């Protein structure tokens, strides 16, 4: 009552108090099961590359989208990501994902 | 989809093309949980407010 | 009650004019050593 | 804060931002109230070799 | 069900205490036209038989 | 509750019970005591 | 790092510069000169930023 | 039915809740009306201006909810004040007063 | 414990006066609450969001103290019509109105 009413004093009545009594301690995740690598070697270091008035769709599905993997060998120039964060991406899943 | 809340079996059947059910569109209060398929659905971390 | 639980306060069979509104036809009021009585 | 780091690697200082650098050498704060000054040092630290 | 609950009370809880307040003053409004209407003499009186 | 986002109904302090009570005491005091009912006895 | 390298394989230095404002006194500050002061008079003041 | 009168009471106050739930159906201009997908796809530092709106958008809502509150409230008690008068004026003694 | 009403107005008052100023004090989403830290260490062009922010935060607080203000007003104005008809009737006249 003193915090909802910021104040010391609190006079005779009944009051209704916002929640500040449970703070939760634990945290839980659950994703699907999958395991396997996202074929990013298929898509990055792929020897030829169609050209942007053909540009190359490509379906991923069914695996892990791990993308430390790729610190080691490539360094990319421009990474910006619209509606997403780069941060929150390995914490988050995504439905269906075109490359 | 992360959050803080009260977890509790569902009695809400899902169609296989949708994942969440929102009762009201501002707040998710189903979800199909990932590993084991039963429905999970999402009561408030707090109760009505004392 | 009908309103819902309560708890920290004694449940007397006397009735006395309301002074705090609970609700759902129960009062509570500060009475005796002294305590809250519903 | 001083350090050495690559060209590609300059937008990874950015606040939330994730690299190499951002999530294992270094990681300004989400509410950075601060500048941030990065230069071209070809002629002084690369060599030959 | 928010992740940063608490910061979000602290941002703007007060504002909306402030509405609960006029809702709540709203009902006690409604209990006290109750109490004005058919409450105006407190004396019980049995049924006659 | 939930479903409302946080809207609840609060019941009233008079139940019906008891405004049937009084309605009950108004009619029985209108009929057996005329207007002598509110002042005192 | 080589000479020969591409753009983003060349050095960069970066300096970032972390400051908290307008909580605590201050042991630097700007180019700005600093006036007379005036007492009990509308006017516009800049006091330690 | 006559006592319809009152119904139309009760039904003024369950549409009034369903036209509040329908504002909390809106996402207020940002990129989704749940909090929690907010709170999931982006970073803080973009957040705080996205959950200012949509909550803002929200406190908006309950603001307007308690002005048609007010309004109804204050036809209430006109009612009950004048309901109160036909109590201490007619049921209690006899009223010279015309209609 | 007598007098609990007139009382009860002026802790009202001093209670609505108190969560003005607790309002008022929020940064309402803003870089800082104080408006002249915003604008000293702040350009303009992008400063006016913050601007603005802060001060339709502050105005709609205002506003909500104001219809909180009309509901203790209109709860003031019926028990002042209440007290001018006894004025009229139960001093400057005799009233047959039981109770
Ligand atoms: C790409 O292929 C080359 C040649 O096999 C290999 O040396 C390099 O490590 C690969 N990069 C990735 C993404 O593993
Ligand atoms: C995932 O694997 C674990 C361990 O084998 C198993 O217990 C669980 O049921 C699996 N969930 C499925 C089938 O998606
Ligand atoms: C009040 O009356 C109830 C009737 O069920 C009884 O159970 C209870 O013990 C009484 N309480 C006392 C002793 O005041």
């Amino acid at each position: 009552t003193k915090c909802t009413l910021k104040s010391f004093t609190v006079e005779k009545g009944i009051y209704q108090t916002s929640n500040f009594r449970v703070q939760p301690t634990e945290s839980i995740v659950r994703f699907p099961n999958i395991t396997n690598l996202c074929p990013f070697g298929e898509v990055f270091n792929a020897t030829r590359f169609a050209s942007v008035y053909a540009w190359n769709r490509k379906r991923i599905s069914n695996c892990v989208a791990d993308y430390s993997v790729l610190y080691n060998s490539a360094s990319f120039s421009t990474f910006k990501c619209y509606g997403v964060s780069p941060t929150k991406l390995n914490d988050l899943c995504f439905t269906n994902v075109y490359a | 989809l992360t959050g803080t809340g009260v977890l509790t079996e569902s009695n809400k059947k899902f169609l296989p093309f949708q994942q969440f059910g929102r009762d009201i569109a501002d707040t998710t209060d189903a979800v199909r949980d990932p590993q084991t398929l039963e429905i999970l659905d999402i009561t408030p971390c707090s109760f009505g407010g004392v | 009650t009908r309103a819902g639980c309560l708890i920290g306060a004694e449940h007397v069979n006397n009735s006395y004019e309301c002074d705090i509104p609970i609700g759902a036809g129960i009062c509570a009021s500060y009475q005796t050593s002294q305590s809250i009585i519903a | 804060d001083s350090f050495v780091i690559r060209g590609d690697e300059v937008r990874q200082i950015a606040p939330g931002q994730t690299g190499k650098i951002a999530d294992y050498n270094y990681k300004l704060p989400d509410d950075f109230t601060g500048c941030v000054i990065a230069w071209n040092s070809n002629n002084l630290d690369s060599k030959v070799g | 069900d928010s992740t940063e609950c608490s910061n979000l009370l602290l941002q703007y809880g007060s504002f909306c205490t402030q509405l609960n307040r006029a809702l709540t003053g709203i009902a006690v409004e409604q209990d006290k036209n109750t109490q004005e209407v058919f409450a105006q003499v407190k004396q019980i009186y049995k049924t006659p038989p | 509750a939930q479903k409302f986002n946080g809207l609840t109904v609060l019941p009233p302090l008079l139940t019906d019970e008891m405004i049937a009570q009084y309605t009950s005491a108004l009619l029985a005091g209108t009929i057996t005591s005329g207007w002598t009912f509110g002042a005192g006895a | 790092f080589q000479p020969t390298n591409g753009v983003g394989y060349q050095p960069y230095r970066v300096v970032v510069l972390s400051f908290e404002l307008l909580h605590a006194p201050a042991t630097v500050c700007g180019p700005k000169k600093s006036t007379n002061l005036v007492k009990n008079k509308c006017v516009n003041f800049n006091f330690n930023g | 039915s006559a006592l319809g009168k009152l119904q139309d009471v009760v039904n003024q106050n369950a549409q009034a809740l369903n036209t509040l739930v329908k504002q909390l159906s809106s996402n207020f201009g940002a990129i989704s009306s749940v909090l929690n997908d907010i709170l999931s796809r982006l970073d803080p530092p973009e957040a705080e201006v996205q959950i200012d709106r949509l909550i803002t958008g929200r406190l908006q809502s309950l603001q307007t909810y308690v002005t048609q509150q007010l309004i109804r409230a204050a036809e209430i008690r006109a009612s009950a004040n004048l309901a109160a008068t036909k109590m201490s004026e007619c049921v209690l003694g006899q009223s010279k007063r015309v209609d």
